[PDB]
């Protein structure tokens, strides 16, 4: 299904017009609330006292129809940034009037254009309207991919079009948006209605937009080609852009008149639905992740708190993760004891952090797969899960598995293990304190012992997203620092964002740590080449892990384990967005800090401009040991 | 009834009066065309010679000969309506939806068989009224086209002005037809000089009327005539014509060759939308306004 | 439908038991998460190291079944307020353990008993559990109407039951609750499971409870009588209490064994459903108000802001209000001009505040009803509604009605009116600035002119409600006074509350104000006799209004206009609850204050103890003029 | 909304330059309004709109004794505490000549019309103490040929650089309000540890009497400041100039500052986030003077070289009660 609307500038009868466009199959109608040619005077007489009514009556539709089917359009003659003072004042008054009438009607969205560089007074009036009264209407800024001045025909003799390429010039429209939403202080009610032209711009211009809050994509009828049978179609690149927009779940607005006059008007919408039905099918990960798009999740405590039963239940259903663990254990058992010893040698395995016992059964299956003998310990610090473990050990496992209700850092082991197995990795690998736990546990690992995972590494990549920046900004809570929400990492299925550079490794940990001075504190500097103009809002974080030799897991996008839903990326925001030009380098610095009680990250951007050192001394985010 | 917002008034050669009106408020946003062979009786709906209702409002119109009427519609259409042979009915001849936005200005070329239309879709289109098709579609402007005006004698020459602060002289005989005639305030109205085929006048949104000689891109003369946007400029049929200027300040002005004011009228209580000179009495000037007034002025 | 559960203390097989009680028709099951007889040691050996499992496995049910069908019950041997220190420590540890296991299972509610006076350490442990981790389980404190010590048989020779009556003694159980929830600081997650005994207490004890957060009512099988056919039934007073509880939408828990052993167990639940189906049918007001129960609504601005279209649409559908207005206008027209003048005399009517024109059509109908001539002005300050008015005047009304887009205080009237009609009354009558508006308008009323409404009066009544007190407490917002939410009135369909005294008149206004020094500032003192022990949390506010002579409107409960949904009561909270004993008098003081820009209320309780003067100088709530 | 304390009048009464300039303005106006042949036949109606404790009243008396002309004095004051001082002085010293009027000038129904109205309602940003609104409410009892002193005034803005003052504004965060409200209000401050980045340019201008039928004190202004150093912008300093009468002027603008005048310190419009400016770049700022029936406030935003957020929208952080 496609949420699609019809844009019109001429509505003689609202009932007739709405019925017609609904019979065509559209879901909403973008129309003017005042007659677009009906200019109104507010200051000087006699036009000041023009007898009403000023527009059509709200009684022509029901409240539900107004609330669900009508999008308002600002009258085109309203120009608050005109250079004539009279026109400025009249446009201010008329813009306030039309916005107040849209709020009166309860319109879900209102359309305002960005068709020039200077929209300062427009932003002033819109911000004042937003901070006046109690209304919940969205505001769609209509902005084109290519400005009309850069689309005009080259038919003016003494004013030819500059055929030379300008990288930032062809991006100017984005700046029109960026300044506007900057003047309005990133209001969550101000979104983008992106208008697509006949000729698409270069790729970088289109790359800018996809991290922005696009709620609507406007498709004029003039951009539709004609196929062999006469139906309106789109070019292949337009289809690619439409697919990308469908992933963003924007609403599609069809404007202009019917140019394929042999066919009816519902053919354009039919072609849109055709593209939607013929979109690339989603993979298993995209199905598991549907619903979590750009949903922020605050930091949890892996040691201070205990996991709930439903959490184990859902994260137990990841077949790829546990099949990889089983393969790692199987290869390790085969490489640790030969076939001539398959009966004489029993291997001590210790599942450090067993939960409800998925790695215990993985070890059992790997032993039945390698035809080797194992002796199993299942250590778990969560007593609620220890109940599950002990019930399973009484009903199924038996003598082979020994359940140990303890912290691995606290457990005095009766013997030493040949293999220790754990799944303590967070989204940033070490952000759930796997190094500290495995360091506290490695004293009962044999001198020739093996840890699975063998090693892990975190990765960082600068991202651009007004959506996620606004989502983090909306996390301000009473009774704490008004900027503490920017000094903590979030787990989030990143979606409406723009990755600015390739992910680069940040922190690395190995087990057993063969160093006499085991120090898990870290300081790392990363340089990211940026080859577009953009606005940096934070750093996405992934990880990779070597379980055993070639057996690996990864949420890094380039090497992502197929269909593995257990880990979403992490997000380190920054308090203030940072402008980056083409060719500039984003230099960021990350610290892994700790004391005897807690562990936390600190991070700061040092190029192209310096940010404040975020989360100093863990004042906003720590991980309890 | 007759829609309150009277939009256009045009005198025919024989003396009749053509009125185009639109409903810019209320339940229905339609329009209507009217012909009064008795112009003093306008705008009484029972005192007219013919009348018809269009689907959308009339943004602009112009006579096409003695029986044709070309209408720019809010619906994005250009529509030709032909008058009756008894001149008692106005019947639609064609109605083509070629613009993606409101068609705001139309002008018949000197041959009388072709027209030029401008719209808020930023494009200008040349129309062959006989074949009822579009001959050419130009996109030279970067904003909505406020006005187009055909040259009175050259069939391939016309002027355009848009909100991109551009005034364009068009000769469709050149591979690049548009030529820019210079940034102050946006131009809104255009009026060719009836005798000098290379002189015109333009009004701006600030109330200034300027006279331009196309040979030299420089304002020969200008004057602040109105306090608000100059919406129209119409020359008189005199041997040496007078210049009628209408504006959103609700006033009508009549200036001379040097843009000096000879007549000033505030009989209108809303926007003055069109003025037309009587071909039978050159001192008679009929204006229409959104106050639904049809005023007949006696210009000295 | 009735949301009903089965209480059990013996569950051999959770699958079998849940299937059986679900086949009986219950919606949830209250059971123990540990075996109630399975006492556990936490300090001294050897019982400290008892091998597990400690309870049954969470895998016996699915996550959804745990989350929707199981209520946990604290083990009966857990006594945190015991006087033996060993038992205190073991009970603390075991209570934390069982609450953590309930949170692990994701149980929607957990049951804890209040069966003695001192539950201080129980409250300490429960509060610490609430402030530990992230869980969303409700906590049902099981408390009886009559304590078991006051229900025991009089069969102890040397310890007879005191047959003398004690007013506060028979209320002791409520105190058990009141202290507990007071120690826990009115936690929104701590509710009451009220247990009903065979013999109901006197009426006042039952009166105490109905303002409290009761989420469950527990009905033992031993309290059910036996009818002629052998089915379990209840007494008439028990049926009355069950009806009152059904209005509160509590869940009903059936406990105990089956004592009507000829019938099955579903007969008790069948009788409950029978009572629910045979409940008194709701009136029109209760139908219109369903959904708004105890929903707080912040103060609006009748003059600073403009009303939305849907608001007019919904408040236009009140036939009683406008029929009363029509009757008032009709009687006034008949009493202002005789029949011999019915054609010679045209009456000037001015609707000061016309909106979309319901009073305009009411005046038209009243004129057609009285056969008199009227000249109508419709003055409205909201331009969006002026659009509706002018469209109606062009389409229908015509010359008779003159639409005036202006504030009545600003409008220079061309002539004087015989009658002015308005509907500017809020829930507290004058809280929407009707006096100021009508004072600014009465200068164009004829010296013999009539105002409809003729007069109005506000009423106040002290109320008791932990529910609404918690709802107001939850209105604390960042970036303002942490106690500003207590210094403003709320519009709310009061429901879970206890009216403590009869409503008494507060402020009165008349129109036209025939006083040379028109002063709308007021100071009033109200004394309320209280004949129960209770806790005061605020003051409910109503109003009455004389539209014309005997034509009246009222939201005062004793004289409420039938089926009139337009006005909900108002609520003036107080920052701190005030204890009131039987026979004490609640003395409250209310000020109506104003300056040139705004109007606000100030209020303070002066007996039996003083509160702080609430909303001084309008620092938390004003009504813009 | 508030009334000035006695010590405030006491300290701001000791500015000899300000009141000598006022006296000179009144003296020149009296000489230019009535010839010598009329010096005895013509009494001039002077109205001190906002008299306080009466420094401009005595200035008018001295200017009349200096020009040898006759005057009739009204002393209008809305602060009743100062009206006590005024009435005690009128009983002890002034007498019949001065009539004390305890009222707001916007509310006072004058018995006659004035030849001259004199006021000192100017703040650090000229119109930030609502002098335009007050004088507009008062000019209805000014003669059609009447004179207002000050005749006109104009505000000036200049971008500044100061980590000191930025930190001082940051330290003004208070509980129970917007954590960034301290950046959306102007401060009066003797600027010191700062760097003026460009020359001051005029912002808003007001004249009295306002000879326009549509008297509108709302304003929108755009200022472009050339910057010829690399720097960090933290806010905009604000000054003012005022024409009391013809060549008689007062000014806190640094280039034309009135010598030894301590009455007005500069004003400071901060911005929430510092803005980096390179050599040769232009700081483009925009200022709005907004108002409704109840209050007046400023809104401001930087639009070049990068955009800031529109500061103090709809007066959510700072208003001036009417
Ligand atoms: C021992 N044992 N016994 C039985 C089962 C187990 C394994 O128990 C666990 C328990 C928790 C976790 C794991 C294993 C590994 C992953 N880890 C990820 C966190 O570090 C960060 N969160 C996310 O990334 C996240 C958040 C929300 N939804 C997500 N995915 C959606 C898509 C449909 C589900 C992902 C949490
Ligand atoms: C002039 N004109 N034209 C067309 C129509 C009109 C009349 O327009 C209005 C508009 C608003 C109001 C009135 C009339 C009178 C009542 N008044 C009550 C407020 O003072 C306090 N709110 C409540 O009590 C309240 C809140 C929420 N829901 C409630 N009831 C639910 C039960 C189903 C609806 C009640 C608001
Ligand atoms: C009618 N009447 N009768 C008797 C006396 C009067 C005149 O009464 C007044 C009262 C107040 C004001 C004035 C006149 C004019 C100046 N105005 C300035 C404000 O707008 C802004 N504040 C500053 O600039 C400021 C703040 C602190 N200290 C400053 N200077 C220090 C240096 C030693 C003193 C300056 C306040
Ligand atoms: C699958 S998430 C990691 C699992 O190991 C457990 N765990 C985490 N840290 C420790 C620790 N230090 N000692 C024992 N178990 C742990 C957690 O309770 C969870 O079941
Ligand atoms: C039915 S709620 C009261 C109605 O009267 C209007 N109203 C309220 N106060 C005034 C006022 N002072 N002048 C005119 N209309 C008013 C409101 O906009 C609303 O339509
Ligand atoms: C010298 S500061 C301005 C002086 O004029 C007074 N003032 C300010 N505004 C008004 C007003 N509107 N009407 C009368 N006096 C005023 C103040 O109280 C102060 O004394």
């Amino acid at each position: 299904r496609v949420s699609s609307g019809r844009d019109l500038n001429c509505v003689p009868e609202i009932a007739d017009t709405l019925g017609a466009v609904a019979k065509q199959g559209f879901d909403f109608l973008c129309m003017p609330v005042f007659h677009p040619r009906f200019k109104r005077e507010f200051i000087q007489e006699p036009a000041k006292n023009r007898p009403g009514p000023q527009t059509r009556s709200d009684l022509l539709l029901s409240g539900r129809d107004w609330n669900t089917l009508i999008v308002g359009k600002l009258s085109p003659w309203i120009r608050p940034d005109s250079k004539v003072e009279k026109i400025r004042r009249n446009s201010e008054a008329a813009m306030l009037q039309e916005l107040n009438f849209g709020a009166y009607l309860g319109l879900p969205a209102f359309l305002l254009p960005l068709n020039q560089e200077d929209n300062t007074n427009l932003a002033r009036v819109l911000t004042n309207h937003i901070h006046t009264g109690h209304h919940s209407s969205m505001f769609w800024m209509r902005v084109p991919l290519v400005a009309p001045e850069d689309l005009r025909d080259d038919i003016i003799e003494n004013a030819p079009t500059t055929h030379t390429e300008e990288y930032s010039g062809e991006e100017k429209t984005w700046m029109w948006w960026h300044n506007f939403r900057t003047l309005c202080d990133y209001s969550k009610r101000i979104a983008v209605a992106l208008e697509i032209g006949a000729d698409l711009p270069s790729n970088h211009v289109i790359d800018r937009w996809l991290g922005e809050p696009i709620k609507a994509a406007i498709l004029p009828t003039s951009i539709f080609l004609t196929n062999k049978k006469g139906f309106p179609v789109l070019s292949k690149m337009h289809q690619r852009l439409i697919f990308r927009l469908l992933k963003l779940e924007v609403q599609f607005i069809i404007t202009g008149t019917n140019h394929h006059s042999e066919k009816e008007f519902c053919s354009y919408l039919q072609y849109l639905e055709y593209l939607s039905q013929n979109r690339p099918p989603p993979n298993a990960y995209e199905l598991f992740a549907k619903g979590y798009e750009d949903y922020l999740q605050s930091p949890l405590q892996p040691l201070m708190d205990n996991l709930e039963s439903q959490t184990y239940e859902v994260f137990e259903k990841d077949p790829i993760k546990y099949s990889q663990y089983q393969q790692a254990i199987y290869k390790c058992l085969l490489d640790r004891v030969p076939e001539e010893e398959k009966d004489t040698n029993v291997q001590v395995l210790m599942v450090l952090g067993a939960g409800r016992g998925p790695l215990v059964n993985a070890s059992l299956r790997a032993a039945k797969q390698a035809d080797r003998r194992i002796k199993l310990y299942a250590v778990e610090k969560n007593p609620n899960a220890v109940v599950t473990l002990e019930n399973w050990q009484f009903e199924e496992w038996g003598s082979q598995v020994t359940v140990v209700s303890s912290d691995m850092r606290e457990w005095v082991a009766p013997e030493k293990a040949d293999i220790i197995v754990s799944e303590l990795l967070g989204s940033f690998a070490d952000n759930e304190l796997s190094p500290e736990c495995l360091d506290g546990a490695q004293h009962f690992l044999k001198d020739d012992g093996v840890s699975i995972p063998g090693e892990y590494t975190s990765f960082l990549a600068p991202i651009s997203s007004s959506k996620l920046y606004n989502e983090v900004r909306a996390c301000r809570e009473k009774d704490r620092d008004p900027e503490a929400q920017f000094e903590m990492p979030y787990v989030v299925r990143l979606h409406n964002f723009h990755q600015l550079s390739a992910p680069q490794p940040c922190f690395t940990f190995s087990h057993p740590n063969r160093d006499p001075m085991i120090d898990n504190n870290r300081y790392c500097t990363l340089e990211f080449p940026v080859e577009v103009n953009t606005v940096l809002h934070g750093f996405a974080g992934y990880f990779e892990t070597v379980l055993y030799q070639d057996i690996t897991l990864s949420i890094r996008p380039e090497t992502h384990s197929p269909g593995m839903f257990s880990w979403f990326p992490i997000l380190f925001p920054i308090k203030q967005p940072i402008t980056v030009r083409e060719g500039q380098t984003i230099c960021v610095r990350f610290w892994r800090c700790s004391n005897s009680k807690k562990v936390w990250y600190e991070w700061a951007v040092t190029a192209p401009v310096c940010s404040a050192i975020h989360n100093p001394t863990g004042r906003s985010y720590t991980i309890g040991l | 009834c007759m829609e309150r917002q009277l939009e256009a008034a045009r005198y025919r050669s024989d003396g009749a009066l053509l009125l185009g009106a639109s409903s810019l408020s209320g339940r229905c946003w339609a329009g209507s065309l009217w012909l009064f062979k008795d112009p003093c009786a306008a705008p009484n709906e029972g005192f007219c010679s013919a009348g018809v209702q269009t689907e959308a409002g009339v943004a602009d119109l112009t006579w096409v000969g003695e029986r044709g009427i070309l209408v720019a519609s809010d619906s994005g259409a250009v529509e030709l309506w032909e008058l009756d042979e008894n001149e008692t009915l106005i019947v639609s001849k064609f109605c083509k939806y070629e613009h993606d936005d409101i068609v705001s200005t139309v002008s018949v070329l000197s041959s009388g068989t072709q027209a030029v239309s401008g719209s808020k879709d930023i494009c200008i289109k040349v129309w062959d009224l006989a074949q009822q098709v579009v001959l050419s579609s130009y996109r030279a402007h970067a904003a909505q086209v406020t006005c187009v005006a055909a040259s009175p004698h050259k069939d391939s020459v016309f002027l355009s002005c848009s909100e991109d602060n551009r005034i364009l002289l068009w000769d469709t005989r050149c591979p690049k037809p548009a030529s820019q005639i210079g940034p102050g305030y946006l131009p809104t109205s255009l009026a060719w000089h009836p005798q000098q085929s290379e002189v015109f006048v333009f009004g701006d949104e600030n109330g200034t009327v300027s006279l331009v000689d196309t040979k030299s891109t420089s304002c020969v003369l200008s004057s602040a005539v109105h306090s608000q946007c100059v919406t129209g400029l119409v020359f008189s049929p005199h041997s040496v014509p007078f210049l009628a200027s209408l504006s959103e300040d609700c006033s009508l002005a009549v200036l001379d060759s040097s843009l000096s004011e000879l007549f000033r009228s505030q009989a209108h209580r809303d926007f003055v939308r069109d003025a037309t000179w009587s071909p039978l009495n050159h001192s008679l000037l009929t204006t229409v306004g959104w106050d639904h007034q049809v005023v007949h002025h006696v210009v000295p």
